[PDB]
């Protein structure tokens, strides 16, 4: 009842390997800018002032 | 007789002078020209040392909120207290000053 090694390879099912994994699907990617965005005294989102 | 109960005071709020100085500098007639300490979404460092900054103001800050100092180093509002905010610093604390 045991056929062979070579025809045993021909009865396996090849699974499609996908290049370009595609993690950009359903991803929204909000734009994170360089300067640290903070809140001023009126509550608006402003960058940091140029003082330390 | 009636002044025996006032001969030594009793109060909480170790930063007592910071709340008085936010009420007396507007009583100066010259410093009502929007000489205002920002306290709603901004704050001043009271103490800083070994990675913990105590920050006056920040009355609208959330617990666990990422705050940013003027130096550029960021922090986290850890202890929201009745008169200050305890901030753990996410960098070197040598670039943070009082004020």
């Amino acid at each position: 009842d045991i056929p062979s090694l070579d025809k045993l390879v021909s009865e396996i099912k090849e699974v499609v390997i996908e290049e370009d994994d595609g993690l950009e699907e359903d991803f929204k990617a909000e734009a994170l800018s360089s300067e640290t965005v903070v809140l001023n005294e009126e509550g608006k989102s402003v960058p940091l002032p140029k003082k330390n | 007789k009636a002044l025996d109960e006032l001969r030594k005071p009793k109060f909480s709020s170790k930063y007592l002078i910071q709340h008085v100085s936010q009420k007396l500098i507007p009583a100066v007639k010259e410093w009502e020209k929007s000489y205002q300490p920002p306290v709603i979404h901004l704050g001043r460092v009271l103490s800083v040392g070994d990675g913990i900054a105590r920050v006056y103001g920040l009355k609208s800050v959330q617990a666990g909120e990422l705050v940013c100092f003027d130096s550029g180093v960021k922090g986290m509002a850890l202890n929201l207290q009745a008169d200050h905010v305890g901030v753990v610093v996410f960098g070197n604390d040598s670039v943070i000053h009082q004020g």
